């Protein structure tokens, strides 16, 4: 059947080029185009441009002329495009498609491409306590907060992961060039603070594991 | 504290629990049991009964994996227990007990159903075991009508959050351990009979709780007319937002007339005014019908006592 | 070129109902040889590739159940779902096959109904060891409140600014249907010492009025 694998994530600095990878196997790649979609949270799909790989080759769009040139290898079955001045909106996820008379129907898996100058920085995490001055009404919630990070996976489990019920992880938010969230998490007024509550915050990028209890 | 408990076999048939040997008289010596236990969560349970208390209902039956399984129910405490064997000698294996068996919750508050539960291992099982330690255990929390139904929590929408531990990890000896489930934002709708299910890959015990639900009215009175010149008789004794729509009887009395404080008010009084909010709850205005007010009554002031489940043993009073 | 409107924003219907979306052109998308609207919709699960289901503004894909009706022709095209499950929440798009540019639609993302609930407010002050090493921040949780509609506001003792404030919404919780979010109020160590109250006020349809937790420093 046919399969579209595209390259990893691209994680890079602005005003410098990247060149993602696209191969097509399962079927004839010079006999059927080949489009770009891109995906940017908060705009939707917006269409690229195609590429065929055989007489007639590139068409671009009205807004990707100058930006994103497609290349395409007829020997070994692969799809290419070269983004080039990469400024800070050009952040999205970039999908390869088999095209086809009514659409498309066959898509990749996508490349995520993240454009930024900031170093590789571990994070900071602080435990969110509500304070000895509160109304702690049957449930009590705690935090464990973490800015100050780059990258964008970190994982965030509470007692080694026991724990996961009422567990609430809001997504990273980007700030002063770090990004930044926050966990969650409802317990009783029997178990805390009378049973401590750890949570564990690990990154794959920096490789670096912190485990801090939540203190009044 | 009671010494032993009288119990119904079922397949019913009297026996006893004992917790030094008693005179076995009319009992079969297969029901006359001289009960062990190494947790220590049973007899610490009836050594903990109020006293005073009434005898509290048992049934035991036979248990397939001998096997008898002990349901104890009380309106103080729900204890099922696993057992294994002129009195027989019995030694206690599993036991899941809560003290809060019937909770009531305000309505739109969060309940908090607690739950405790003790392993000990027979000898057979700990002698055959090379198990690190603790095994590990399952809790369901379901909704149950004359039987089963809907599973709400284990280890599931509008919450329902589960938790259990034992935080003891000895590998030795009985295990205890914890057990709780919360309700967020209860609503009408989820008053009932709850199941609390340990399973262990020994074995299933379940606990049985009655989850109710209430809620306080508000009472007002004012006199009321008619929208006319002169007067028809006509009062009023307003009931607003309850929940428990059975145990409410309205109520008149004449406080401080020329004969004591606890005087019933005479007259006409009728009673049909309700209507549904949009929260499930209710409301309802009381009328009276009093007689023309003579000299002797000034000073007096009449008023309308509202009972309900919801309310204390005197209810509420406005004048 | 083509503009493709779609419409609704974002429902939220219960499973078993029929549902629908609607979708706009610019220009008439009909073709005259060969009587076909060369229009698609696509489906996208949340955190994946989307996948085409109708093609042609009808027919549809081989592996997509027959509740999927697409219909409509000209500029005016709708697709409805008669019987919605589990399997169905997703977000949609129309997108045109007829000229160049190729554009799609806005997207319409399909939620669960439920029952409005208010949210769990609770808020947080600075911790001891974020103010010996860096400066201060208000921690404000809205958890499990439906629908999406929220906004939050902040108050320092009477004064009030949107500088330093970052939210972060969640999406619906695959078990409960609910939404939760986050707000965060990052100041520094020294123009925190010189206020008093800290407020975090909200505003759902729930409540008539807002749910205000606040705190001396
Ligand atoms: C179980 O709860 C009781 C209070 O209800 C507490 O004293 C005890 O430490 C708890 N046990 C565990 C293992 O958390």
């Amino acid at each position: 059947q046919v399969q579209l694998q595209q390259s990893g994530a691209e994680l890079v600095r602005p005003g410098t080029s990247v060149k993602m990878s696209c191969k097509a196997a399962g079927y004839t790649f010079t006999n059927y185009w080949i489009g770009w979609i891109k995906q940017r949270p908060g705009h939707g799909l917006e269409w690229i441009g195609d590429i065929y790989p055989g007489g007639g080759y590139t068409n671009y769009n009205e807004k990707f002329k100058v930006k994103a040139t497609l290349t395409a290898d007829t020997s070994s079955v692969t799809a290419y495009m070269q983004l080039s001045s990469l400024t800070s909106e050009d952040s999205a996820i970039y999908y390869c498609t088999r095209e086809g008379n009514y659409g498309f129907a066959y898509w990749g898996q996508g490349t995520l491409v993240t454009v930024s100058a900031a170093k590789t920085t571990p994070p900071s995490v602080y435990p969110l306590a509500p304070g000895s001055a509160a109304q702690t009404n049957s449930m009590v919630t705690l935090g464990c907060l973490v800015k100050g990070y780059f990258p964008e996976p970190v994982t965030v489990t509470w007692n080694s992961g026991s724990l996961s019920s009422g567990v609430h992880t809001f997504p990273a938010v980007l700030q002063s060039d770090l990004y930044t969230l926050s966990s969650s998490v409802t317990v009783p007024s029997s178990t805390w603070p009378s049973e401590t509550v750890t949570c564990n915050v690990a990154h794959p990028a920096s490789s670096t594991k912190v485990d801090k209890k939540i203190v009044p | 504290g009671p010494a032993v408990i009288e119990c119904w076999f079922v397949e019913k048939r009297p026996g006893a629990l004992l917790l030094e040997p008693p005179p076995r008289p009319d009992l079969d010596p297969e029901l006359y049991l001289s009960v062990h236990d190494p947790a220590g969560a049973l007899q610490a349970a009836f050594r903990r009964y109020p006293r005073g208390a009434p005898a509290p209902h048992c049934e035991m039956s036979r248990f397939v994996p001998a096997w008898l399984m002990v349901s104890i129910s009380s309106p103080v405490l729900s204890l099922s227990s696993l057992l294994r064997p002129l009195i027989t000698m019995a030694t206690v294996v599993l036991t899941v007990l809560t003290h809060t068996p019937a909770p009531r919750v305000r309505l739109g508050q969060d309940a908090l159903l607690d739950l405790s539960f003790a392993y000990m291992p027979p000898t057979s099982e700990a002698a055959s075991s090379l198990a690190p330690g603790p095994p590990p255990f399952g809790l369901e929390w379901r909704r149950q009508h004359l039987g089963k139904g809907h599973l709400l929590l284990a280890a599931a929408q509008e919450g329902a959050v589960a938790f259990a531990a034992w935080d003891d990890d000895e590998p030795w000896g009985p295990w205890t351990g914890n057990g709780t489930f919360w309700l967020p934002r209860v609503q009408p709708f989820q008053e009932g009979t709850y199941l609390a299910t340990i399973h262990l890959p020994y074995l299933q015990g379940q606990v049985t709780l009655e989850l109710a639900v209430y809620k306080p009215p508000k009472v007002s009175l004012m006199p009321a007319t008619l929208a006319p010149g002169e007067a028809p008789p006509e009062l009023l004794c307003l009931v607003s937002h309850f929940y428990p729509s059975g145990g409410l009887e309205v109520e008149w009395e004449l406080r401080g007339g020329p004969g004591g404080r606890s005087q019933k008010a005479e007259g006409q009084r009728w009673l049909s005014a309700l209507r549904h909010h949009s929260d499930g709850s209710v409301s309802l205005s009381g009328h009276l019908q009093p007689p023309p007010v003579t000299t002797e009554q000034h000073g007096a002031r009449y008023a309308c006592r509202i009972h309900h489940p919801s309310l204390p043993a005197s209810g509420r009073s406005a004048e | 070129d083509i503009v493709m409107t779609q419409s609704p924003s974002s429902l939220a219907m219960s499973v078993g109902q029929k549902v629908t979306l609607s979708c706009k052109s610019s220009q008439s998308l009909l073709n005259s040889i060969n009587q076909k609207n060369y229009l698609a919709w696509y489906q996208q699960k949340p955190g994946q590739s989307p996948k085409m289901l109708v093609y042609f503004a009808s027919t549809r894909e081989s592996g997509v159940p027959d509740r999927f009706i697409g219909s409509g022709s000209g500029t005016d095209f709708t697709l409805t779902i008669s019987s919605v499950q589990a399997e169905d929440l997703a977000d949609y798009f129309c997108q045109q096959h007829y000229s160049t540019p190729l554009t799609f639609g806005a997207g319409t993302k399909l939620e669960l109904k439920r029952a409005d609930a208010a949210p769990t407010v609770s808020i947080f002050p600075p911790s001891s060891e974020q103010l010996t090493s860096g400066g201060a921040s208000v921690v404000c949780f809205l958890n499990n409140f439906y629908p999406k509609d929220i906004n939050v506001k902040w108050k320092i003792d009477g004064s009030e600014r949107q500088n330093g404030v970052l939210n972060s919404w969640t999406d619906q919780d695959s078990k409960d249907s609910t939404y939760s979010m986050s707000s965060t109020l990052t100041l520094t160590k020294d123009e925190y010492e010189r206020h008093n109250s800290y407020t975090c006020e909200a505003t759902h349809k729930t409540s008539t009025s807002p749910i205000v937790k606040s705190f001396n420093r």
